[PDB]
């Protein structure tokens, strides 16, 4: 129940920088 | 690169809008095909596809037929109700709980106003604002979650 | 004991309240949990565990007055369907884990109603239940979807016998208003101390106060105390506590397909920024 | 029991993914 | 959730590399 | 031909063109979304909400087991409905969201203060629809969660009982409250949100996107 | 060094073809979901509960000639029990049409049909006879399943099938 | 009755949002302007 | 030879108001239309019947403490019946409030406040007692009426009036 | 002041201008009140419409006693109900004229004849508001009008049945007819003819009225 | 008089619209005030009173309970309905009724096309047309009372 | 006879269908009409009228073959509350208009259904009812509102008895298929003609038909006809008739404040127009 | 009962009364 | 009918009659 | 029933007649 | 089930239009245009 929580929590978090350096470094490897 | 148009600042129809604080949709990369009819798409398919995942993973329950004579042990408002749920209870006074939430909407109303007196939007540029901000916030997130607790227990948040 | 409440009442542990019958006996109140995994595939065995905490090291009053460790017991309402997992079909590392527990279902039938316990509190602070998920494709009348558990977890002894009178692990009022005189104590050869007291002069008055021994008293004598006031403190140390969750009887091919359809999803996505991609180019060429 | 986590991973995989083609698409914060 | 983490990196995996892969491929067929 | 056809009569050329005459300058980053994500999750409830108006019955003795007929036994019934219950409480947060990026980004300031308190006011009419949606599959939780709030407007004095007598169908919750708050959250609700998000989007188009920070 | 008609065209049937597919396949269940839920079913009275053939025959009618909540929802008269139903929606539009004992024939009372002591026509703008189906008796109450072995009354086909 | 998930989803997002909010300000606060304002 | 401001602004107002008028006129039937149709009533079980007063007594717990559809819809006690009828919604939000024979108070379960044997408070953040009111028994069922007649259990007015 | 507040923002004026700007050319008579007349009575109908959803209860064991509890018990009731049904005819009828006036007129060619077709689907709308209301008291007359009409579509091949299952729920009338019914008429077709009186009245704006005679 | 502003004939933006018909709101009487204002408030009243009296005088009455088993005698649309109704009852092949029922509007739909020939608006100065009209209207009221008429005596309106 | 309805079905002469009763032994079909004011207010008589026209110069076939005139009888369902108005309310020229009319309700209690005849069809071709609108002031159970009126008026004899078997104005069809030899006419001194018939040689065959006189025969003999076909000709001149129609309970406050809002509107119009004056001519000054 | 008869009549008189005061009101047709 | 008549009369008539009347009473102090 | 449709015509058709002229002469007595 | 007054309503209304609109056709077919067209 609680542990749901924080899974849920620490993931919607930190699962966006994980998508944005995703497209950051999609944006690197395209040269723009 | 993108794709970009500066401001023509030789315009004097921009320059009146830019005035009234109002011409930003004149400039920048061009909103039909770059952005309208290319990422558009992909974050309307993209709020459709997690919420059918959330919606797979985690369906919807059916509780118990209501029953006019028993009254639940468990019985909270959804989550964006929390706040005003442990200002309702937490308050002895009725009219004063009744005041209090309806200060919400009618409270951030007047913001504008209230805050129309400097010219920034910058939050760094008003440390006032942006503090009471920060303030609310937090006094509203600790109110939820203390929607969450025994009513003893609840204001403390049980730590003193 | 589990088996009071289905002498008691019957035909279901819970009230619509939701609150269970156990309370209705054992008064005190200590933390219950249970632990289910979030979905279950159909036909599958698979760990429900219901968590009874308390302090190992510590003792409560027996019906004499002894000083004896002291029992858990639970009663555990899954979902319709669901049933204790067929002992040949419980695999060996959790046939250790699960014990010498008998479970027994509340009434004939209710098989996804499950009472257990008295169990020694030392090892079963925890108790595993295999647990059997049903399956929508052999019962037509089992569906997928979102279920409740309910969970009633006790440790310790009561406070009502399901005859109406009270134990002795709980606190005894006191019966007047007014001055006491005598603080004797009986011990009949076979039921044993019996600390009796009286209470007295205010309006005429002589009445008396049989009051069976295991706890403490903190009273003295003489006292000009009201009519039902602590002269016993408390001897309980265990109490009751309930707990609810969800589980998912999960049919794969929802899974299956949502997958795809994501997967459908990101392919679009990518063809999309892809084509701006080609466009922010020709872009440039003007 | 794990098309089960193939399952929440699908969610966690079209949430980062979305994020990142918003990114990558528009050079984006 | 370790076998969570694993699933996790190599679905995006296959798709960065589908999409880094599809640049190229496009991209030096002359495409973008 | 056809663009001709319709460029003789309608003018559809100043359409395309006020469309492709827009532009997004720099300032305006992933957080610009948050409103359109807002409205993308109300157009997903708009879908499945009338959906379900197919099977769902707004009776006491009807209400709850139609509920329980569009989870089992209608054809995706159960994620329809899932659906619904999601989406709405993503368009709640995501509206949430939508104020934080327009209140650290000063764009309700002059001149869009307007959009702002319409926008307010849509806050208040999105949660109306979740306060009675909740209460349509007549359960335990969605009657005891009417029976609780329906009473706050008493204390208000003068007219406080009146007001919560109208928007309970007499005193006490029962069939009159679940009749009233069905017409609230299929009828009433949708139209007003409609109308102010109509407002909203005017006034946005007109005034263009806030300035840079 | 810059992509021509066709290679523009190329990615917009690409991508939006990938779009159109993603629509498609929301767009599928949604359909499936408006289509109503779904040989023969157990038969009932007014209420819509289920007859006890019992009591049904202890009451209800000089040489009985009843109405049943039939297949398919019709409602479906019943004539120990007759071979067949006879299908009392008339075929001309759709109302159903009464027994008449003084004339042996059924009459669509709308635009004026007739019919037999067997469904069969005879008169009126109805292009049809009443539809037959099985009705045997099974543990307590009526069994209905509908009629393929042709028609013992008309020769060939039966128009419903 | 509660849902964690959610609960822990909002969470996340409303911290998350109103942290790449304030890093998106300062950041602007700072190589701010250009172009014309 | 042209009306003044003052001439014209008169005109506006004896128009515009006999405009207002007929709004009103039109929109007054539409309010009284959505105020719900509206001393005491008889008094219903959990289907909403009616209790025959026999069958209450004869079977319904040792030492009657029992809920019932009393006035105004609220749930009110009924506990030869004794005089008053204990109503049994919470008064500080508003759950009702489960009887305690193993602790002769009631508990408000929400947030915990507590009562008597007669309503009256004693506990918890509920300011005001549970409300009392006659309990008759005319011809078969239970007959409902307000408490008028100041609180034996209090002092001065009751809250309720 | 406030003219002033409201025009530095959203410019007001420019609104005001484009009404006070329309003139009405002296071949405008009469019966070029027809469409505004048909549109009065649909506004009523929306009004009393919506006023009837907060008492009538669209199930086959609630509808018919709800309806004569609108009509006995409920304040003004009668004259609601009285006023949808009277209003419901002559939105019919005065859509009739106005159709009249248009064909007689010529205002229905070149540039106009998309405000004609969506004049057409707009009658269409209008006739399944009037039949799908006509079945809500499930009374004699309109149940058998339902048992009727929805079987017309069984002749078209392919589909028809399908078609036919489709509005009413399954086979045969039954309570999924009235829900659906119900949705239809409540829900559907109030979007379906605001979108499409939106797209009439739009077009009418722009190309102004017809020529003379 | 009433109030009259003429066509400026010199705008050759006012020549432009009324080239492809369609001027003609920019002369006339002017609408703000003038009708919008003080006569268009009299045709809403106007029929919103005929309504409310024509309610009051003759109130929606309230039928019987729906009987699934029991056929009503009388049972017919409302009148709006008739044609359509006589023409779906007397014709023998289903489908050819529901065919001549789509033809209503779709056949409506052809019209402003197949009228599109000549620009004449007047009905005077297009007699085949206007013949067809009063031809179809007559068919049209003709068999909505025959829907009134049993079904025999249908079609001759009963008398021939 | 209207007295026989009430006696094979008391409850109602009215099925589900709106068919009356009547029709279940009056076979032919006459026209049949009511007439009763738009509007009544509360407490109030008027006058409701029965019409059962047909050809006053012209007799039908008595029991045993004669040719009498015929008698009209109705049935005629009117809305709760609304019952026959006491005779000492029904003014003069009205009570005139009514005659020697014995009403009679349905059954017990259902004194808005009311019976009548057999009457002389010479006098009574139209038939007065003088009844009196219900008071929803002082029944509260009886509402305002429009209300439907069901008629079913018959003249002329039936074709069957309440026992089931044919009188004689009706056809008598033939019994069996074939050849046909002798036409008899018996006449027992009391029960007069009876034309006995019989048909044979078919498949050995011999069966007779005796059929009651009052009709003419339009057969010969030795004919060659069918099992069930026409032998007979038609005596009817009678039949069955039925007509709704709606009343409206009228309330008059409801007329009274309608005709003032009619006013007010009529008042505001004007205002309107004559604003519009003004400014027609402040326009011209420009 | 002739209430009834002026309630009737003010139908027509509303009737008529407004088409009177469109024609009057702009001069019309 | 007569009576239907007569009242209709008279109904228009007064009101024919107060607007004649107020053009008038409202000209000819001045008003249009 | 069937007078009340022929009164209805009648008076519907009719009755306009009597508005439009009663227009038309408010107007004669208005002078335009 | 059916409603005269409706229906001669209909009816008057249908022929009184129908007419007025030829009526109008006609007074305008006949001393037309002027102004410009
Ligand atoms: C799973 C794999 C499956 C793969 C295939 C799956 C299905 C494929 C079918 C879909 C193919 C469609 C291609 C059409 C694109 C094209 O021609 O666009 C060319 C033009 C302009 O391109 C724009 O493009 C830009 C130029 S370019 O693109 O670089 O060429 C640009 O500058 C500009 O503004 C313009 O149109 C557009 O794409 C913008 C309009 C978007 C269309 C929306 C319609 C909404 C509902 C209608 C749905 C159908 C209803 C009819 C029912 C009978
Ligand atoms: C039964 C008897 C009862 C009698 C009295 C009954 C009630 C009387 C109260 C009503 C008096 C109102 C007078 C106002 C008129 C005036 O000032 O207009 C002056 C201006 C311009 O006049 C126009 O007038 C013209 C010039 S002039 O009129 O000749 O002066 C003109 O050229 C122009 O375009 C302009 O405004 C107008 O009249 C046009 C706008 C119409 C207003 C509609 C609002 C819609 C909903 C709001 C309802 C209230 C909501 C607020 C709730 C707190
Ligand atoms: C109610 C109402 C209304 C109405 C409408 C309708 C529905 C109808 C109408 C209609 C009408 C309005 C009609 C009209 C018609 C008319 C006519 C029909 C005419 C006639 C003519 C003729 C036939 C000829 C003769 C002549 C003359 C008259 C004069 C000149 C000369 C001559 C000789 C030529 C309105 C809205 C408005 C308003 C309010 C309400």
């Amino acid at each position: 129940m609680t542990e749901e929580m924080l899974y849920a929590a620490l993931l919607s978090f930190g699962l966006i920088f994980v998508g944005w350096g995703l497209g950051v470094l999609l944006l690197k490897i395209q040269g723009a | 690169m993108a794709t970009l148009k500066k401001p023509d600042l030789s315009d004097p129809k921009l320059r009146a809008k830019l005035a009234k604080g109002m011409g930003h949709n004149y400039y920048g990369e061009p909103a039909w095909p770059n952005d309208l009819l290319y990422v558009f798409p992909v974050v309307i398919m993209g709020t459709f596809a997690c919420i059918v995942a959330l919606s797979v993973l985690d369906p919807a329950m059916v509780g118990e037929p209501a029953d006019p004579f028993a009254t639940p042990l468990e019985i909270l408002p959804e989550w964006y109700l929390y706040p005003v749920f442990q200002i309702l209870r937490s308050v002895p006074n009725k009219l004063l709980g009744v005041l209090l939430m309806a200060s919400v909407p009618l409270g951030l109303i007047l913001v504008p106003f209230i805050e129309n007196v400097n010219k920034f939007q910058n939050p760094f540029r008003r440390p006032v604002a942006t503090t009471i901000f920060l303030f609310g916030t937090l006094v509203t997130i600790w109110l939820g979650i203390g929607a969450t607790f025994p009513l003893d227990k609840t204001l403390t948040l049980g730590l003193f | 004991y589990p088996f009071w409440a289905q002498q008691t009442y019957p035909p279901t542990p819970r009230e619509p309240t939701g609150r269970i019958v156990c309370a209705n006996c054992h008064l005190a109140a200590k933390p219950a949990e249970v632990e289910v995994p979030q979905s279950v595939l159909p036909d599958t065995v698979f760990k429900a565990v219901v968590k009874i905490p308390y302090d190992t090291k510590l003792q409560q009053v027996a019906a004499d007055g002894s000083k004896v460790g002291l029992n858990v017991g639970a009663v555990l309402m899954l979902p319709e369907g669901f049933k204790i997992a067929p002992e040949e079909r419980i695999p060996e590392e959790l046939k250790k884990e699960v014990g010498d527990v008998y479970f027994q279902p509340y009434k004939e039938g209710q098989d996804n109603v499950l009472l257990v316990g008295p169990l020694p509190g030392e090892q079963y602070q925890e108790i595993v239940f295999p647990v059997l998920s049903p399956n929508p494709t052999t019962d037509k009348n089992i569906h997928f979807g979102k279920y409740a558990i309910h969970l009633g977890a006790n440790r310790g002894r009561g406070q009502i016998y399901p005859t109406g009178e009270k134990s002795n692990n709980n606190v005894f009022t006191a019966s007047a208003t007014g001055t006491i005189t005598k603080i004797a104590k009986e011990e009949d050869e076979y039921g044993n101390v019996k600390y009796q007291v009286s209470i007295q002069t205010d309006s005429g008055k002589t009445v008396v106060d049989t009051i069976p021994a295991g706890p403490e008293l903190i009273v003295s004598e003489g006292q000009a105390v009201k009519a039902g006031e602590a002269l016993t403190n408390n001897p309980n140390v265990g109490g009751f506590g309930q707990d609810d969750t969800e589980i998912v009887l999960q049919d794969p091919n929802r899974v299956k397909w949502m997958i795809a359809f994501i997967c459908l999803v990101m392919l679009a996505q990518l063809m999309l920024i892809l084509k701006k991609k080609q466009v922010e180019k020709v872009q440039a060429a003007e | 029991m794990e098309i089960d986590v193939l399952g929440w991973v699908a969610l966690l995989v079209v949430f980062t993914w979305s994020i990142a083609m918003v990114v990558w698409g528009r050079n984006g914060l | 959730m370790i076998l969570g983490a694993v699933f996790y990196i190599v679905f995006i995996a296959l798709f960065f590399g589908i999409a880094v892969g599809i640049i190229f491929a496009i991209k030096s067929i002359k495409l973008i | 031909n056809v663009y001709d056809w319709f460029q003789e009569r309608l003018e559809i050329q100043a359409l395309a063109d006020d469309v492709t005459s827009k532009y997004v300058p720099p300032h305006v980053n992933i957080f610009y979304c948050l409103g359109g994500i807002t409205l993308t999750c109300f157009l997903i409830q708009f879908a499945t909400g009338f959906a379900m108006t197919f099977y769902y019955k707004p009776t006491v003795t009807e209400a709850y087991a139609s509920v329980q007929y569009i989870m089992n036994e209608v054809s995706f019934g159960w994620l329809i409905r899932s659906i619904h219950r999601w989406s709405a409480s993503m368009m709640v947060l995501m509206m949430i969201l939508h104020v934080f990026r327009v209140y650290l980004t000063g764009g309700f300031k002059k001149p869009r203060e307007l959009t702002w308190i319409s926008g307010v006011i849509l806050a208040v009419i999105t949660v109306s629809f979740g306060v009675t949606g909740y209460s349509l599959p007549w359960d335990q939780v969605g009657y005891w969660a009417v029976k609780i709030v329906s009473g706050v407007p008493e204390a208000i004095p003068v007219v406080g009982v009146l007001i919560s007598d109208l928007l309970r169908g007499g005193s006490s919750v029962g069939q009159a409250t679940l009749t009233r708050y069905y017409s609230a959250h299929t009828f009433v609700l949708p139209w007003l949100i409609a109308v102010f998000m109509l407002l909203h989007f005017l006034m946005i188009r007109k005034q263009g996107i806030s300035g840079p920070l | 060094d810059v992509p021509d008609m066709g290679r523009r065209q190329f990615m917009n049937l690409l991508a939006f073809g990938t779009v159109t597919g993603v629509a498609l396949g929301a767009l599928y269940p949604l359909v499936k979901y408006f289509i109503p839920p779904s040989g023969g079913t157990t038969a009932k009275d007014k209420l819509g509960n289920n007859v006890k053939v019992s009591k049904f025959l202890e009451s209800h009618n000089a040489g009985d000639r009843v109405l049943v909540q039939g297949l398919k929802g019709d409602p479906t008269y019943i004539v120990a029990i007759r071979d067949y139903g006879i299908n009392a929606v008339c075929t001309h539009l759709g109302c159903v049409v009464p027994w008449n004992a003084a004339e042996n024939k059924f009459k669509c009372p709308c635009h004026g049909s007739q019919y037999d002591e067997t469904g069969k026509v005879i008169r009126g703008p109805a292009p049809l006879s009443l539809a037959l189906c099985h009705a045997t008796v099974q543990d307590d109450n009526i069994v209905l399943t509908p009629w393929t072995e042709t028609d013992f009354r008309t020769g060939e086909k039966p128009w419903w099938v | 009755m509660v849902e964690p998930l959610l609960d822990g989803l909002v969470l996340g997002l409303v911290f998350a949002t109103l942290g790449g909010l304030f890093y998106a300000a300062y950041q602007q606060y700072k190589r701010p302007n250009e172009l014309g304002g």
